[PDB]
């Protein structure tokens, strides 16, 4: 999961200062090496809920 | 006319897997797109709707 | 109700028929067996009848064609052995991916009053003292039930 994190890929949503998952593939790799959810990783990532 | 309903494809995988657990081993693999697809084809429904 | 159509080796029937005796509350009239609580031992006997199946089989009979008129078992054996070579249950693991949705936190494990509530009321008829005694054990501290290690404690014993 380490060395899969580096194939992250991220991309703006529209052009409004804000992340989106460019690639999931290696994102559902991380998240099931963790047994995490892949959508909520994803959305954690690009959101942060402070 | 169009698709109301959307839903992602690791949402729909942890939610419908009840369907046809046979589908999407436990922890066999990684993939998303692939998994929902054997799933939905696996649902014996009109598959020109999705 | 049902015809003669698969029968097993006969030491099979032989101890079949002598579970049934050690269930036969009948002293001298050993040769009647229980009209409804045969199904339990079917039960009993490696098998899950589900209440719908296990009722219609017996041809949908009444309390008391359940309990107080007898039958002879041995008629209903070939519809026993129909019963078991159905197969019309789940695997393990789609045991535990249907128990799976019903938990709030994704922990591997599920509350134990409400797997409890499920048990009797969401599922077939069961007396509590039952899913007690079922998950007697299986029962922890915070009651997250280990759903997938209970279920194939049921399924395996």
């Amino acid at each position: 999961a380490i060395m899969h994190f580096g194939n992250m890929k991220f991309k703006l949503k529209q052009r409004e200062e804000q992340a989106e998952p460019d690639g999931t593939e290696e994102a559902d790799k991380s998240a099931y090496l963790m047994g995490l959810n892949s959508a909520d990783l994803l959305k954690g990532l690009c959101h942060p809920r402070v | 006319k169009g698709f109301p309903n959307r839903i992602l494809y690791g949402d729909f995988r942890q939610r419908y897997r009840i369907l046809n657990p046979a589908a999407i081993p436990e922890g066999q693999f990684i993939d998303s797109r692939k998994g929902a697809e054997k799933l939905l084809s696996s649902l014996d429904i009109d598959h020109n709707q999705y | 109700a049902s015809k003669i159509k698969i029968e097993f080796t006969p030491e099979q029937i032989e101890e079949f028929k002598e579970a049934f005796m050690l269930f036969d509350r009948t002293p001298k009239c050993e040769m009647k067996i229980t009209y409804g609580q045969c199904g339990d031992v079917l039960r009993a006997l490696g098998q899950n009848p589900t209440q719908a199946e296990v009722l219609r089989v017996l041809g949908k009979p009444r309390q008391e064609e359940l309990n107080t008129k007898m039958m002879d078992f041995e008629t209903f054996l070939p519809m026993l052995q129909h019963i078991s070579k159905n197969k019309d249950t789940g695997t393990y693991e789609d045991f535990v991916e249907g128990l799976r949705v019903f938990d709030k936190e994704g922990n591997g494990t599920v509350m134990g009053a409400e797997l409890r509530h499920v048990l009797a009321t969401l599922g077939e008829r069961l007396t509590e003292d039952e899913v007690e005694k079922l998950m007697a054990g299986q029962e922890d501290s915070n009651g997250c039930i280990n759903y997938e290690a209970f279920v194939k404690h049921i399924m395996s014993s």
